[PDB]
């Protein structure tokens, strides 16, 4: 064996002991240790800081498990306040998207949390943190040394270690953005990071929340891992779930999402796009030029026409002339009416398209005529799965594409039974 | 009230914007109000971005009218951005490419993916704006400087900032495209291009994955709203990568449904992919553990195993991993497995659009039936077909393991896409690997039959390599004009400017380890013949505007010949000129024939910068340094000017001035062995041999040369005279 | 205890780092204990910088004992850094001058006066070592992916950031030297060059020095903050006395012997009569020259001053100047005239001298005196003419309107300024404007007489005229070399890279706008000639490692002949040396860099048997002729077996040649062209016995042996 070979096969066994240590316990990683060697180099790179903290901080988290005892902080909003909250003796440090959001830049308009900063900001945010403690470290450390030894016992010393859980987002898009995220995380000597399940584009802090499907959330955890391992930071990952409170998913590709899939029982209403649009399209032939929404789209006349005749039999296109009546009288910004008016449409399309899961309609089925048996298969398996089950011995209607945003996002039932499910799927990375 | 008067005020001036011809044909999803609404009470002023974007958007339409275009590349550096606009062209391309491959302080380079930060491109446009607005300055603090008769003689430079950047796909939603485009106007670009590709898959090489249009449509719309309330007329280029695109992370647009392809018995591509790498995985090989993403239920992979074995895909797989086995990275291995699976997996479910299908069961007219399938949703293409023939149907069992939908890409689905875009955009690109007219031909047809006043735009890749195209040199040199003539106004090679830097540094790189500081006098002399302005550093960075600074801020109280000068041949000419009594002024030009050319073109210009005699040329060394002129054409345009010894002046002073121990005279025309014959009887050459319509070859001789460059001119005046 | 213990094992592994050898001959201003208290106790590691550091510093002195140097420039871009190491040159420079012209986001570009803030030349660096360590990543990838064979074949590059770079004048005091130091480091750069100009009037093109005891301070600050992050960084200190006119203190003993006075104290000073003489401007209605309210000198100095100015005349041209001013109705060339009159007279009345230079016109040992005074403080000097019976000499009257003291700039100054560094720098530069072994020369003697191992550096301006110096174009190519014997063993074209890149902007900018997209097919074949890694752009930036990222986070889940080919040659070799029992490898690149002349070899499994060199040239209807310079069989037994016949063949078919011209051919040329003429792959062949051979191609008899049969071929091999 070449040297070139022996320098690989010794950083191949290297890697290979670390991935097996006890830290990454139960941990799977879709990836090999060659793979993580490959893209190292041969020029040496330390992250002392980041490594070194990540190694303390999991081991301390770990002790407070087992003794069921936990660590509760705040984020700071500044170095001083970081520093500060060292000194009263809380152990770590949260740093969140929202306050960076909050904060803005020298070249960022402060505003909300809809992780539109650039991907540099909350690292840019942390490495201020870091050198703060690191700082203040120094500093403590250089008057100690001018005290005495009696002195010394008597001045308490402050944890300066930076132990900071960051705000990750939801990776601001795919592998390679989490990597880049979590490499400038990295870089500037944080430990841990935060990772949330939620469409990119559509991220939000809480109403209309996007979920993604659960591959592409663990692949945003595989992706940090990888990460991680490359720079030989065993970074603490935590995998974030907005499953409680989201309503919509970008995605029903996953058979882990699809028990949670809302759809129309009442297969005779028209698409709820289709209602939407063309409740839009009265607006808007009504003279309400403001609202053109429907240009968006190039929705066919068949179906503009299905959705009109429902919105006329439900009374809708009563409650639109009403409302340009109501404008009329007073021609002013329309927000506040059409607002109402949607509102009072929402409620008409949910009522009669009669929303549930392929899980629920089934259950209605074998009510009319084991039941709870069937709720337990229901909750695990797949839309083919059950299906093929339903039909074998109550096969009702059902459709989930009814039931679409006009974005084409697919509804879901949100709570904590779909974050269970969210969670599970994730803890393995 | 005073409150209510301010923003009617604002509202009608932003409705008079709204409603100029700028914006004709385009559509906006909100109203004035929403703008006002947006901007506060404290005025900005984005003058740079908005004064660029008027003329920038003027010029364009000027030159569509005309059916011509801008042919530009990206430059690499500031420098490169200011020299591309000495020379004389007119607008700028910034790409993510360049940017990606340059890195920065906190970004390792690599390849596009759009994984830098969003802020990455406008601060790479913002080094470029600097150096633009800092030559102006420079420029003309110099031209203030000068008389009038100095500033029409020495040429002024157009500095502003005509720039299209990368957006690549917005980096996210709308306040991602809100963001990038507001941090682009703030350092003062004017033009921003928008793709739709997915932004976690975004990619510049096979599996490129689209976005609804309604996606795509939104970005571009969200771009305007940002520039609405800017104030600045910003031009948006709508770009699609529908032309090679096989994937669409949805399925809910009625303009993409018509290109979904479906497949049946046969089970998901899904799961018959998961299967087969999880048989991989059984038989040994542990790098291949994708399947443990997936959470795919058992009855799923039985189906799928069924169909893997019948089709004998399983055959493949055992047969692999005993190749493997016997052989390391399985990477080759895997590959060959997959695509013909892949290929077995097409071929049994019958993958093809709705349109497709309908017509195979027509065996409506069916190239009526087409026609409506190409235009219509899939609910009503169904509709339309039950109506009438409702064959068996699924995109869903073609979907990929990430859940996306599989359609028909190609320049049909570009031209549907870049049409949907059109009115929420300034310019239309389709982006292309290959340049070929034809292609571009049937964009800009299909897009100009319902849009004719649409600009175009057409990317080269510096990639493609132009010598497999089988186009002649001539046809090589006429591409941008054509692309010109069918509407694609700005033309782009979009890291051109790596590349060369790239090959300069190999070259400078390997010249001083070679000739040491050869090297350097090499670069000098070529910067001295062409009158490059990095002939003179510390003027190009500006050190007269610098140092009039200093004395501004201290109220004034702070403290040999290289080469035989062109003036020389001019100063022979105005003797000569003088003898034959001509009232031109004649002046000397020295440059490469064309740019980097070893081959040197001399011009003898007049005061109406005619041409009236030039000398192609080049000089070539020996093995033991001997210099040798070859000529390879020559000319006395002027039929009076002829015979009077004019071309044994400039041979004398190209001799003098290359120190030439012979002249070569390659394929000579008789008025070249008339000329020679007779410069050798005035005894510039002592020896001429002729081969009639090949070569002529003639020794310099040294002594009458030296006779002739005595400064006194006497030997000299006679020969002009007799 | 355990805190006491700690900190005595830091200090000791602190104190033994400071005795390393490393160090030798270097004075700290600090203990190891004022280290070690600075650092704290949470770990940092500058790897990058620590390692590059250490072989960085350990390659120069080898190169320095060898009396070798590299010879580098400053790359413009991180490409430029990645392809000169691809080139093999060993180290990079990284430029002030370069990073102003630059600009950033934030900085408008400009003149280098160290204006921009002091993280912009960090920044500058930290690009390109991204960019190396990127490229070490991408080559050890691909490097995996090959066998054993192809990896001993495939060349691999160092791309170990031996990078040294410009911290100006440290921007300010010790906390800004200490600051931009630890900035350098934090981005992994090992090398860094402080100059003893005054922050504030920093320049290239009136240079203002600082004291020695500034400057020494600098660097020892600089070492302090190296020393506090454990890496050993190589200091370079930079003199710019050659050139200066101007120091801002007379406050060092080591400076003073180069300071200027005046002689004839019935003189007033230089200021006064400078503002006097801008006042009378104001005072005869020149509004726009106001300088002289910027002072508040007295009635008694103005007095004085316009004495003087009146009977020298400057009065005189003051009123005129104002005159021709007003006749023709900006004063800014007027002014200036007047102002050097002014200068030029008040130099000359003043008699501006050194100290030394005036004792010693009294004195008429003189030589001895000389030697003294060289070394001699002012009040030492003083002390010692008073002795010897202490002539009139003021340099306060020949201060600037700043306050700053005039010096006798030149290498004497430089060389005293060097020495005084030398003991707190790893490397001494003496600032040059003009190339020349001789001033070098003297510089290196004076630094090597009393420090033989002190390594030096050498900066080539990019804007110095080389052909201006008379050097022959051999004695260009020699002088890095020379430099190298002299103990320069690191010399650097400082903005080189910012030169190569305008050009390169100008040319393919003018050729796109000729030659349309011909102008990227011209460069597209130069890259495919020189087998250039930017041809494949993609695999350049690295697609084939972060396509393997891709697949790694995924779980692999994620979904015609241009030329006639160099193998073509190799091949009918192949026969070649089978029929005379001797494999052949053809190379065709150009003879030195972006040459149109190329060079063709043949070379063996040892590595060069045979070469043409010959360029093609087209004539004005297109037809290309070869023109050869030279060719050779090296090997004697190699010789009249048509090995010569086979090359010219190919050389013939890749370039559709229809002629060959040989240029001062050799005898053996007469009788290799005459003997191809009746073989029949020349038609007609004239020669010019010593200047010319014109051999014309026979195109049937081309095609005939080109046949892919060979047949014809085998026949022409075989005889
Ligand atoms: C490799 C190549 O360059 S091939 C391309 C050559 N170009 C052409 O044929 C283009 C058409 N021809 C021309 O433009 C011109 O005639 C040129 C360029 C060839 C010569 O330009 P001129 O200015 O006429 O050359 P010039 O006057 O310096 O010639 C020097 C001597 O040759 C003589 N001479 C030139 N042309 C002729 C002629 N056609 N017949 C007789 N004598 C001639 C001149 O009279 C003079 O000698 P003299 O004054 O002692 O009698
Ligand atoms: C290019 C210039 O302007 S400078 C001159 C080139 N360089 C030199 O002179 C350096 C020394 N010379 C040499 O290296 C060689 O002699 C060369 C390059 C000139 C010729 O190399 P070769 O490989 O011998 O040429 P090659 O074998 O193709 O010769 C072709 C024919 O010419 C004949 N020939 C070549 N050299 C000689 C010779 N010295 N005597 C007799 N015949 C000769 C060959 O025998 C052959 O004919 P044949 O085999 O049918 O009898
Ligand atoms: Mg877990
Ligand atoms: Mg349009
Ligand atoms: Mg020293």
């Amino acid at each position: 064996h070449t040297p070139f070979e022996q320098d690989f096969e010794k950083d191949v066994a290297a890697t290979q002991r670390y991935f097996d240590s006890s830290r990454f316990a139960g941990i799977i990683r879709l990836y090999t240790a060659r793979q993580v060697v490959e893209q190292r180099g041969t020029i040496p790179v330390d992250h002392i800081v980041a490594r070194e903290a990540a190694g303390a901080f999991y081991e301390r988290l770990r002790e407070l498990f087992a003794a069921r005892k936990s660590i509760t902080t705040f984020g700071p909003y500044s170095p001083g306040q970081a520093v500060s909250m060292k000194r009263m003796g809380i152990e770590a440090i949260y740093l969140g998207g929202w306050a960076t959001s909050a904060k803005g830049s020298s070249t960022e308009d402060p505003g909300p949390d809809l992780a539109s900063y650039p991907l540099s900001q909350v690292p840019d945010d942390a490495a201020v943190l870091v050198r703060a403690l690191l700082t203040a470290d120094r500093n403590q450390h250089y008057l100690r040394l001018q005290m005495s030894e009696r002195q010394r016992a008597a001045t308490p010393a402050y944890d300066f270690r930076p132990f900071i859980i960051a705000d990750a987002d939801t990776g601001h898009g795919g592998d390679p953005h989490v990597r880049n995220l979590i490499r400038r995380f990295v870089e500037v000597g944080v430990p841990g990071y935060h990772i949330e399940d939620q469409r990119p584009g559509t991220k939000k802090c809480g109403g209309g929340k996007v979920l993604v499907p659960s591959d592409e959330q663990i692949k945003r955890l595989n992706a940090a891992r990888f990460q991680l391992d490359i720079m030989r930071v065993p970074g603490i990952i935590v995998a974030r779930t907005d499953a409680e409170a989201a309503n919509l998913i970008d995605s029903r590709a996953d058979e882990r999402d699809q028990p949670f899939l809302l759809g129309a029982t009442k297969l005779d209403v028209p698409s709820y796009k289709s209602c939407f649009l063309a409740m839009v399209r009265r607006f808007y032939e009504l003279g309400v030029k403001e609202l053109n929404g429907h240009l968006l789209y190039a929705l066919g006349d068949s179906e503009y026409a299905a959705a009109g005749g429902w919105l006329e039999r439900q009374g809708i296109f009563g409650l639109v002339s009403d409302a340009v009546n109501a404008w009329r009288e007073d021609q002013q910004s329309i927000d506040g009416i059409f607002d109402q008016v949607e509102s009072r449409f929402v409620a008409a399309w949910e009522d009669d398209a009669g929303l549930m899961t392929y899980g629920e309609a089934v259950a209605d089925v074998l009510e009319f005529g084991a039941p709870e048996e069937w709720r337990a298969f229901a909750a695990r398996a797949s839309l083919h799965a059950a299906r093929a089950k339903a039909k074998e011995l109550a096969d009702p209607p059902w459709d989930c594409e009814l039931a679409k945003t006009p974005e084409g996002y697919y509804q879901i039932r949100g709570g904590i039974p779909y974050a269970i499910a969210k969670s599970l799927a994730a803890a393995p990375f | 009230t005073p409150f209510e008067q301010d923003f009617e005020k604002d509202v009608a001036a932003t409705q008079r914007y709204f409603d100029s011809s700028r914006f004709a044909g385009i559509i906006r999803l909100y109203t004035a109000r929403q703008v006002v609404e947006q901007r506060g009470t404290i005025p900005v002023d984005h003058i740079v971005a908005r004064e660029a974007a008027g003329a920038f958007y003027e010029r364009l339409r000027e030159l569509f009218a005309a059916r011509k275009s801008i042919t530009t590349f990206g430059p690499y550096s500031p420098g490169q951005a200011v020299s591309m606009k000495r020379m004389g062209i007119e607008a700028i391309y910034l790409g993510g490419w360049a940017t990606s491959a340059k890195g920065s302080s906190t970004e390792d380079p690599g390849p596009d993916l759009a994984s830098y930060p969003l802020s990455q491109v406008p601060d790479d446009a913002a080094v470029l704006v600097r150096a633009l607005l800092t030559a102006d300055r420079n420029q003309h603090y110099l031209r203030l400087q000068m008389s009038e008769r100095q500033r029409a003689a020495t040429p002024a430079y157009d500095f502003r900032p005509f720039i299209i950047a990368d957006a690549d796909t917005g980096h996210g939603g709308d306040p991602h495209v809100r963001n990038l485009i507001r941090r682009f106007v703030e350092v003062g670009v004017p033009g921003y291009h928008i793709e739709d590709q997915r932004p976690g898959t975004k990619k510049c090489g096979g599996g490129k994955v689209l976005v609804p249009s309604d996606e795509q449509i939104k970005r571009l719309n969200a771009a305007r709203f940002q520039l609405d309330i800017m104030r600045v007329p910003g031009i948006i280029v709508a770009r699609t990568d529908a032309e090679a695109a096989n994937l669409i992370d949805s399925r809910a647009d009625e303009r993409d449904q018509p290109f979904l392809l479906g497949a049946l018995d046969v089970p998901s591509y899904k799961s018959c992919f998961l299967a087969m790498v999880r048989r991989f995985y059984e038989l040994g090989v542990k790098e291949l553990n994708g399947h443990l993403l997936y959470a795919l239920g058992d009855s799923e992979y039985a189906a799928a195993g069924g169909w893997l074995e019948r089709q004998g895909i399983f055959g493949l797989v055992s047969d692999a991993v005993n190749a493997w086995r016997e052989d390391q990275s399985i990477d080759g291995i895997f590959d060959q497995v997959e695509s013909r699976f892949v290929a077995a997996w097409e071929d049994d479910a019958g993958l093809m659009t709705y349109g497709e299908a309908v017509a195979d069961v027509l065996e409506m007219a069916p190239e009526e039936w087409r026609a409506f399938a190409a235009r219509a949703s899939l609910h009503a293409a169904r509709a339309k077909a039950k109506e009438l023939a409702d064959p068996p149907w699924d995109c869903e069992l073609a979907k990929t393991p990430e859940g996306y939908y599989q359609i028909r890409g190609g320049i049909p689905y570009a031209i549907a896409k870049s049409l949907a875009a059109a009115p929420f955009a300034d310019i239309l690109w389709m982006e292309t690997k290959t340049a070929d007219l034809a292609d571009a031909r049937q964009f800009a047809e299909a897009i100009h039959a319902e849009f004719p006043d649409q600009m175009l735009a057409y990317n080269l890749s510096p990639s493609f390599n132009w010598d497999t195209t089988g186009m002649t040199d001539e046809e090589m040199r006429r591409f941008p004009e054509e692309l010109g003539k069918m509407g694609f106004v700005f033309n782009f090679i979009t890291y051109g400017g790596h590349q060369i830097d790239g090959v300069a540094a190999e070259e400078f790189a390997t010249a001083l380890r070679q000739d040491g500081m050869l090297a350097l006098a090499r670069l000098q002399r070529k910067m001295r013949l062409v009158e490059s302005p990095y002939r003179t550093p510390q003027t190009l960075v500006g050190g007269p505007r610098s140092d009039a600074a200093l004395a501004a801020s201290s109220g004034r109280t702070a403290t040999v010949q290289t080469e035989v000068p062109r003036k020389l041949l001019e100063e022979w000419l105005a003797m000569w000129s003088g003898h034959y009594q001509l009232k031109d002024k004649l002046r000397v030009q020295l440059r490469p024939q064309r740019a980097g050319s070893e081959v040197l073109e001399l011009g003898i210009h007049g005061e109406s910068d005619d041409k009236l005699a030039n000398v192609i040329f080049q000089p070539i060394q020996d093995r033991r340094g001997r210099t040798i002129l070859l000529v390879r054409d020559q000319n006395t345009f002027g039929a009076e000017l002829r015979q009077k010894r004019l071309m044994t002046l400039i041979h004398l002073w190209l001799v003098h001035r290359f120190k030439a121990q012979a002249v070569h005279y390659v394929t000579p025309t008789d008025d070249n062995l008339y000329q020679t014959s007779k410069m050798k009887s005035h005894g510039i050459f002592t020896e001429v041999n002729q081969e009639v319509g090949e070569i002529i070859v003639a020794e310099v001789n040294h002594p009458r040369i030296a006779e002739l460059l005595t400064p006194d001119r006497v030997a000299l005046r006679k020969l002009i005279t007799k």
